[PDB]
């Protein structure tokens, strides 16, 4: 997982530019993924459609991993808070808001915004922590 | 030359493979499944395996085969579409010529290719054993232990097909 | 996990060793309930079938009693013998790797010092 | 069919699998997976017409192909050590290829589109064949490898048929649809827990087995395949309706009902091996397997619903079949909690 | 096996192939019979885990 | 007799009855006997006999 | 008996080639068994020395094992010989 | 590894890709699993020829007596579908929409 | 034993008991045209098992004690107040017609077994086939209207698909004007005030759709009351007849064995009579249904299933 | 009755409470370790017999 050790590498906070770029190649590269599915199970009219379809897909994704990133990172240095998941909270937000401009409905983004703010808050959770999703059967 | 014998028939293997996978027409479909079934023995003849890689002629491409472009003869359309028509087949024909070049320039080249499998890029020649194998074939004499080693698979295969016999009548009944 | 333990003598309902049990006794409170599960069957046969439920052939309770508690009886033996399976083979890993299992040293709550966090 | 032909096919591939629990030669488990293949075809359309049809051309492709796919998992495994015996897989690439291979036989993952249509298309009878019989012979191989097994693999497998199987559940009308996409969803629930420890795999398989017979002959005594139609049988059949109820209760997972008896123990098991956040999710979104459980019970028995005067006729006669084990069946698939320290023997 | 029959009935099915230095018709070697001699007579009665 | 049909179940089926009480009665004797033997072998190999 | 010969009879007037069929088909199912050269057929099997005959570590004791080809001591296929 | 190995191993990718793609009919779709079972024989002839495991020629001559087995009931099922539908299309095959 | 899936394997074959006469002759025709009369004729003639046209009581006739239960109880339809305005609000008109269809698919259902098991041809007037006519007749002349329509023919698809066209049909075709001429002298009073058309649109339809929607299935004979004082001859032509042009005498043993297992499951082939279609002239409310129904329990015998009623003197229920 | 059975009636239960406290906590340690290096009864995956092999002379003499 390169593409995933890019953004754990870079420190939080510092080193911005490395941090929004990693943030959305991971949103581009998982947009991808769910607008080739898209594709798949529910075709398009012809080719010209399947291009649209994913460019909205893979901007919205795009967006959220461009906007979480950002934000995240400027706000650990500015706040000088390099461990608060209040980091990330915002961060979620910030793409559930970037969501919600993307899709033009106020509803969908505050949804978005107090989802996507509270997983980027657990994900960071368990970055401080030992939280693994994935644990190897030690027992 | 002759030395890339193997690899040369392996190379009309594969793109024999993007005849029929391309799904053309089901009997233009089957005939570039025939050479492809015909090169592939080839290619086990020049291993050793006579007795096998001549079932390959016989119960496939003389046999599975021939009931199968039976089966696409009297079935079909109207108008069969040929190789050209549909610019998606011929796109299909042209994509499964990128990939053997790509990967046979990368082997001839660097000889480290890692695509999945990590394999290196020597002749045919290099893989083969030494010994003398005496009296017997190997391969004529390892599918000959059907009846004194084959116990479970013959029981178990053989049963099977009478089953084979008896599903296919079931279904092509009608109720 | 078992599965593969030295000694597995495959499709063994009840292998040698569980012979050296105590055996579950005839008023086991889990073997009479395999009973009770007995009657329940009992009752929806009946019920399943537009029968007078209790007073509906006793004689089809009686063999659905019989079977859970005998089903069941066999079933405890397996139950206890791979139960206590687990804990002889665990007593002696121990003493084959003490180290592993470091025994802890006696310090009485006199002197450990645990925190004491007013509450208000 | 004729009766003594309908019943070969139906334990040719009773011993398919049979085949599969005692081969010790991977080609040999192979050749049990074919003869499953080889007598399920004809099973699934014994009444031929034109949903079975489809039925068994979706279901053929599907499992031929992934038989096709686990063949070259044999073939990679033996390139690499030349050893066809059933062992831990000597190579990523191999164990990464059967894993999908051998799911797309059993279906949790999105190979599981096949699921719902094959069902919905053959009849009911066939219905419980395929969805309680057809699933131990690919999890027999899931048990034997699970050394070798991935753990990213297999979880986000598992994951992707309990959602999979919770949501689309919820707006599924057709009885046989809503009982795939549950074992859909309780197929997920053993396959997570398989990496851990086999033996809530195996533990989580007979409970869900013994719960969709009790939910699959009820259902062909009711002979109704609609929610509404199993809505009627509350006038008619009031006691089956009743059962009906109990059963939807047990499967669905509430205390103490024997729907606890798997995931309680596969929580406790995956929690001793410090994957916390992985039980969590998978027993909130089991909430949506409950929810259209709920709707099936409400309009099967809590509530009654309309019936037809036609139906005053069917008072009249009594049933035919005596459909053989549904009494200990459905004992056995309610009130088997306290019996919960019997998971011992199966290890 | 799952359910090993194979070993309690006390009959062979499937093993004679599983692996190349078994009973070979007319003793003709495998190739590789004598690496995996070593390597199989390493591994008996030393578990799974370990072997490897 | 109301049924105009004599009914299916309605001979008791004595073949059948007097079958299952002789398995009733055989499967738990056999349960009282294995029960003993247990005892008794668990009596004996544990050292208490 | 009086049927089953009728029957027999006919078979053979309008099924003769099965009755052929069944006939060989039964005969040549048992013979094999209780042949009196199926034992001579295994014999010359093994008598067909495809893979070398490897020599033993001579260690003594053996005597039945030849010291020489030519010994007389080890088998012979005397018995090949005229039949 | 010999390059002969990796022919053939793209072999059933490429028979994978056009089996699992679909264009039209179901010929084509019997015919693309039939390349499955093809490469994977001289895929399993290859191996088993080269390291002398006497026994495991076993395995050629079983593989594909149970891969035409599929064709028996595959071939099977398409004139069906041809019976009732017409041409055998794989678009034609929707009737279990629910 | 029953028909079991082992019985067969170890013995009866159906084809065995058919012989030429194992026909399902039914005897059609207008209001009070003979049908029955006729009917009964050919049958004795022939020594055939002539069954009765099915009423909305025949069904209690089928079980019980051959009681006819209370209308509410066996029905929830009166044909008499049908015939006395069969506009009325309560959907009398379609109520009836579906539970008289029912009553046939019954009917039907039973002269099947019989022909199946015993071999025996039978008789029975109308058919599950025929009863079309009667609502067909019943919406032109607006007693009923589309819905109705659309729910019966759906149960024809549904139910009469698994049940093939008789050996050979006889319609006794007495005109219109003919049968008004005897119905007065029948004088029962709900069945006076019927219209012209109606018995007209009962002909009619009879005329163009039974014959033709029969002949390619089965053999169509046509007489009138003349030649049913004349069955002597109705009952050579059957003889004639070489019951050809029906899908009856090609089927084989398989077919009869399936046929057995639907017949033999009297709630299978009544299964697809209680579509959950909800038609609001037919569709009984929950309140109304469940107070039936426990009428229905309360009665003597159908508490229990036949053979477990002690009320009526079943002894032994505690070793059934 | 007394308040000597309950006192001695509990303190029994917490004696058998503890030891099946300290049995569970102590299995989760002994079945980690098992699964680890594997040197114990359990967890024991199983290899291949050492009695298939064909230890007779074979065609080849240096095999
Ligand atoms: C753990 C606790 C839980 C599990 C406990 C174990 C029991 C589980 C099953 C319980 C019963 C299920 C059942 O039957 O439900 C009714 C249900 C519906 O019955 P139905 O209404 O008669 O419809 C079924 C057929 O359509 C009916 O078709 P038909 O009209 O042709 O009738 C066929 C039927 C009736 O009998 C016949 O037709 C007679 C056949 C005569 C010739 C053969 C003679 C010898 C037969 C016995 C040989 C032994 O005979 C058979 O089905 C024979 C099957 C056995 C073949 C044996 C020979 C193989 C060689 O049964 C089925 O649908 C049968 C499915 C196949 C068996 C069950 C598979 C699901 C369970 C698998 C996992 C089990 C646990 C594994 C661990
Ligand atoms: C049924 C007919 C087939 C099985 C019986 C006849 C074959 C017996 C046989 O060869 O057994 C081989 C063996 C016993 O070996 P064997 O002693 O007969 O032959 C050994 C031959 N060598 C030394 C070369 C390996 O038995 C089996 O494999 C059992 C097969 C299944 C039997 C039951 C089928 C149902
Ligand atoms: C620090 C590391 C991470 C740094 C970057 C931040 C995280 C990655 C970026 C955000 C990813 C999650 C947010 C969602 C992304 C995908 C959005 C998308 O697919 O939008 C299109 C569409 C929604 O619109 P639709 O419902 O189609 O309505 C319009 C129809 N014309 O979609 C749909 O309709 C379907 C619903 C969305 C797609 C499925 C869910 C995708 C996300 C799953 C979790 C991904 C987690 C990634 C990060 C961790 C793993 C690397
Ligand atoms: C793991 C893969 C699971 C794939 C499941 C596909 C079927 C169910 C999901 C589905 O149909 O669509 C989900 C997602 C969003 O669909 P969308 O593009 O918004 O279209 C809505 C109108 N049909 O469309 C998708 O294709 C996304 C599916 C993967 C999400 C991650
Ligand atoms: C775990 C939590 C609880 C889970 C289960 C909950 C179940 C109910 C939940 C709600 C269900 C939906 C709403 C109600 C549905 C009712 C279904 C029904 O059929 O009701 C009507 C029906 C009429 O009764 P009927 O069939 O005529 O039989 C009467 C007895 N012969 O009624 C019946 O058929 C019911 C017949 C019941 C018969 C009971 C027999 C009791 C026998 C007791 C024996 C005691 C022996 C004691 C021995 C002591 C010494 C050992
Ligand atoms: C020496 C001891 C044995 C003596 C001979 C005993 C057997 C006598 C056989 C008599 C004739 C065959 C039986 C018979 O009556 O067959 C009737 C029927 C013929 O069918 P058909 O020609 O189509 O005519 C009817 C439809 N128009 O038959 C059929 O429809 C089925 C025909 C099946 C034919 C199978 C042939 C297999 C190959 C030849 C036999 C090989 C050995 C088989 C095992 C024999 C064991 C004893
Ligand atoms: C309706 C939604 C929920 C409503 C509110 C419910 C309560 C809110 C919190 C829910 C808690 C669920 C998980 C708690 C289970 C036990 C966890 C526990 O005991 O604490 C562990 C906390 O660890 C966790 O990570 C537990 C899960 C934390 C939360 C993430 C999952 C829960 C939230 C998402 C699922 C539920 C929400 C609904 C989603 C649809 C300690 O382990 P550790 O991390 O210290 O392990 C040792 C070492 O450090 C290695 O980790
Ligand atoms: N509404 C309605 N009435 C029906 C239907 N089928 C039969 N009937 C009634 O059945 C009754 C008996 O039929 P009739 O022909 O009058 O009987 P019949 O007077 O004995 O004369 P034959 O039938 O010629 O013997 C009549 O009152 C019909 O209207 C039906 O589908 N709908």
């Amino acid at each position: 997982k390169t593409l995933l050790h890019k953004y754990s590498d870079i420190p939080e906070g510092t080193e911005c530019h490395r941090k929004a770029y990693a943030s959305t190649s991971i949103g581009g590269a998982t947009g991808l993924i769910v607008s080739a599915y898209s594709i798949a199970l529910k075709p398009p009219a012809s080719f010209l459609e399947g291009v649209a379809r994913t460019g909205r897909y893979t901007f919205t994704s795009a967006a959220i991993g461009a906007i979480f990133g950002l934000t995240s990172c400027i706000s650990a240095q500015v706040r000088e808070k390099p461990d608060d998941p209040l980091n990330y909270f915002i961060g979620g937000c910030a793409g559930g808001l970037t969501l919600g401009a993307r899709t033009r409905s106020y509803g969908i983004g505050a949804a978005a915004c107090a989802y996507m703010g509270l997983t980027a808050a657990l994900v960071k959770m368990g970055q401080l922590e030992g939280w693994q999703v994935f644990a190897e059967p030690k027992v | 030359m002759t030395m890339y014998i193997a690899f040369i028939l392996s190379t009309i293997f594969v793109i024999g493979f993007v005849g029929f996978s391309s799904k053309p027409s089901p009997i233009y479909g089957g005939l570039g499944l025939i050479v492809s079934g015909g090169v592939g023995c080839g290619i086990v003849l020049n291993f050793g395996g006579s007795f096998l890689g001549l079932m390959v002629f016989l119960i496939y491409l003389g046999g599975m085969l021939v009931v199968f472009g039976y089966t696409t003869a009297m079935a079909t359309e109207m108008y069969p579409e040929v190789w050209v028509s549909n610019k998606t087949v011929f796109g299909a024909f042209v994509s499964g010529l990128m990939m053997e070049f790509c990967m046979v320039y990368y082997a001839l080249k660097e000889e480290e290719v890692e695509i999945i499998f990590k394999f290196n890029g020597l002749g045919d020649w290099v893989i083969y054993d030494t010994g003398d194998s005496g009296f017997f074939s190997e391969e004529a004499m390892g599918i000959a232990a059907l009846y004194s080693y084959g116990t479970w698979l013959v029981i178990v295969t053989g049963w099977s097909l009478l089953i084979g016999v008896v599903v296919i009548m079931e279904i092509t009944r009608g109720n | 996990m078992m599965s593969g333990r030295p000694g597995r003598v495959p499709l063994q309902f009840l292998p040698n060793e569980a012979r050296s049990l105590p055996p579950p006794k005839l008023t086991d409170p889990r073997l009479v309930y395999m009973g009770f599960l007995g009657y329940c069957s009992g009752l929806i046969d009946n019920a399943i079938r537009r029968r007078p439920v209790v007073s509906a052939g006793l004689h089809r309770q009686l063999l659905y009693v019989t079977s859970f508690v005998f089903f069941g009886y066999y079933l405890l033996k397996r139950q206890d013998y791979m139960y206590a399976l687990r804990d002889h083979d665990m007593f002696a890993y121990v003493k084959s790797h003490p180290e592993d299992f470091p025994e802890k040293d006696k310090k009485t709550y006199g002197e450990i010092l645990e925190e004491f966090h007013p509450v208000r | 069919m004729n009766p003594i032909i309908y019943t070969t096919l139906i334990m040719t591939v009773m011993s398919g699998t049979m085949l599969v629990m005692i081969s010790s030669h991977w080609l040999l488990i192979w050749i049990g997976f074919e003869m499953n293949l080889l007598a399920m075809i004809p099973v699934l359309m014994k009444n031929f017409n034109p949903r079975a049809t489809e039925a068994a051309t979706k279901y053929f492709l599907t499992q031929a192909t992934a038989s096709m796919m686990l063949m070259m998992a044999i073939i990679i495994n033996l390139l690499y050590s030349g050893q066809w015996t059933i062992t831990k897989m000597f190579n990523p690439v191999a164990m990464t290829m059967m894993t999908m291979a051998l799911a797309m036989k059993l279906g949790l993952s999105p190979f599981h589109f096949w699921v719902p249509e094959v069902t919905q298309g053959i009849s009911l009878q066939a219905g419980l064949l395929l969805l309680t019989w057809q699933k131990l012979a690919p999890l027999s191989v899931l048990c034997q490898i699970s050394q070798s097994i991935n753990p990213n693999l297999m979880l986000t497998m598992a994951m992707l048929s309990i959602l999979i199987g919770g949501w689309g559940g919820l707006n599924q009308t057709q009885l046989r649809k809503i009982m795939a996409y549950s074992s859909i969803a309780h197929m997920g629930w053993m396959t997570a827990v398989l990496p851990y420890n086999t033996t809530m795999t195996i533990l989580n398989l007979l409970i869900y087995i013994t719960m969709t017979l009790a939910m699959f002959m009820l259902l062909i005594h009711s002979s109704a395949t609609t929610t509404l139609s199993l809505s009627h049988t509350w006038n008619k059949m009031p006691v089956i309706t009743s059962l009906m109820m109990v059963t939807l209760l047990s499967m669905g997972g509430l205390p103490p009902l024997s729907g606890f008896m798997p995931k309680w123990m596969i929580i406790q098991e995956m929690t001793k091996n410090e994957s916390i956040i992985m039980p969590t999710l998978m027993a909130m979104t089991a909430l949506l397997n409950l929810y259209f459980y709920m709707r099936l019970a409400y309009s099967s028995s809590l509530t009654m619903f309309p019936s037809t005067n036609n139906m005053k006729m069917k008072w009249q006669f009594e049933h035919t079949k005596q459909m053989k084990l549904l009494p200990t069946m459905i004992v056995l698939s309610t009130l088997v909690l306290p019996m919960t320290p019997a998971l011992s023997s199966l290890n | 096996p799952f359910f090993d029959v194979q070993k309690r009935l006390g009959l062979d099915l499937d093993r004679w192939m599983t692996i190349q230095s078994a009973e070979q018709p007319h003793k003709i070697p495998g190739r590789c019979h004598a690496f995996e001699k070593e390597w199989i007579e390493c591994a008996h009665g030393i578990g799974g885990i370990r072997a490897e | 007799k109301f049924y105009i049909r004599e009914p299916p179940h309605g001979s008791p089926d004595w073949l059948k009855v007097g079958l299952t009480l002789g398995t009733s009665v055989f499967l738990w004797i056999y349960l009282i006997k294995q029960h003993k033997e247990d005892v008794l072998e668990y009596k004996r190999r544990n050292g208490l006999e | 008996a009086g049927r089953i010969a009728s029957f027999l009879k006919n078979a053979w007037a309008k099924e003769p080639v099965l009755v052929a069929s069944f006939a060989i088909g039964g005969l040549a199912i048992i013979l094999p068994s209780l042949s009196p050269y199926t034992n001579y057929a295994i014999r010359i099997n093994r008598a067909t020395p495809y893979n070398y005959p490897v020599p033993l570590r001579d260690d003594g004791n053996m005597p039945d094992v030849p010291s020489h080809p030519q010994d007389p001591q080890g088998p012979s296929l005397e018995w090949l010989k005229n039949l | 590894m010999p390059l002969v190995y990796m022919n053939i191993i793209m072999a059933f990718a490429i028979a994978l890709a056009g089996l699992l793609m679909y264009r039209s009919h179901l010929m084509s779709s019997l015919l693309c699993l039939e390349g499955m079972m093809l490469s994977l024989f001289i895929m399993s002839t290859l191996i088993i020829l080269n390291t002398h495991f006497t026994l495991a020629n076993m395995m050629p001559i079983i593989l594909l007596v149970f891969a035409a087995c599929e064709a028996a009931l595959g071939l099977s099922l398409l004139v069906m579908v041809s019976n009732t539908y017409g041409t055998d299309y794989v678009q034609n095959l929707n009737l279990l929409q629910c | 034993l029953q028909y079991g899936p082992l019985a067969f394997v170890l013995g009866e074959r159906t084809t065995r008991k058919l012989t030429e006469t194992s026909k399902v002759i039914t005897v059609d025709g207008n209001i009070c045209s003979g049908k029955g009369r006729l009917a009964r004729e050919i049958a004795e003639k022939l020594g055939l098992r002539h069954f009765p046209e099915a009423g909305i009581h025949y069904a209690d006739s089928t079980t019980g004690d051959g009681k006819p239960l209370d209308v509410q109880l066996s029905g929830n339809c009166s044909l008499e107040k049908f015939y006395d305005d069969p506009k009325s609000n309560d959907g009398n008109s379609y109520r009836l017609q579906s539970w008289l269809y029912a009553s046939r698919l019954l009917q039907y259902a039973d002269a099947l077994e019989h022909l199946l098991s015993t071999g025996q041809g039978v008789v029975l007037e109308r058919s599950i086939y025929s009863d079309f006519v009667f609502l067909e007749a019943m919406y032109r002349q607006g007693f009923i209207r589309k819905q109705c329509v659309e729910h019966y023919n759906e149960v024809k698809k549904v139910t009469a698909c698994e049940y093939l066209p008789p050996h050979v049909v006889v319609y006794v075709d007495v005109p219109v004007p003919e049968i008004q001429s005897r119905i007065q002298k029948k004088g029962n009073p709900h069945e006076m005030k019927i219209t012209a058309a109606y018995l007209q649109d009962i002909e009619n339809a009879y005329k163009k759709t039974f014959l033709p929607e029969m002949s390619e299935k089965c053999e169509v004979l046509q007489y009138s009351a003349r030649e049913a004082e004349d069955a002597e001859k109705v009952v050579e032509d059957i003889e004639y007849l070489k019951c050809d042009k029906g899908p009856w005498p090609d089927q084989d043993d398989r077919t009869f064995h399936r046929l057995r297992m639907l017949v033999q499951n009297k709630l299978e082939v009544l299964n697809y009579t209680t579509i959950p279609v909800y038609l609001p002239e037919i569709t009984i409310g929950a309140h109304q249904s469940d107070r039936v129904f426990q009428k229905f329990t309360e009665l003597p015998g159908r508490k229990y299933s036949p053979g477990y009623n002690e009320d009526v003197g079943d002894k032994w229920i505690w070793l059934k | 009755d007394g308040p000597e059975k309950n006192y001695e009636k509990t303190m029994a239960i917490l004696q058998i409470e503890a030891e099946k406290a300290e049995l569970r906590l102590k299995e989760l340690e002994v079945r980690r370790l098992m699964r680890a290096r594997g040197d114990g009864p359990w967890y024991q995956y199983p290899t291949i017999d050492k009695a298939l092999i064909d230890h007779s002379p074979k065609t080849t003499p240096d095999n």
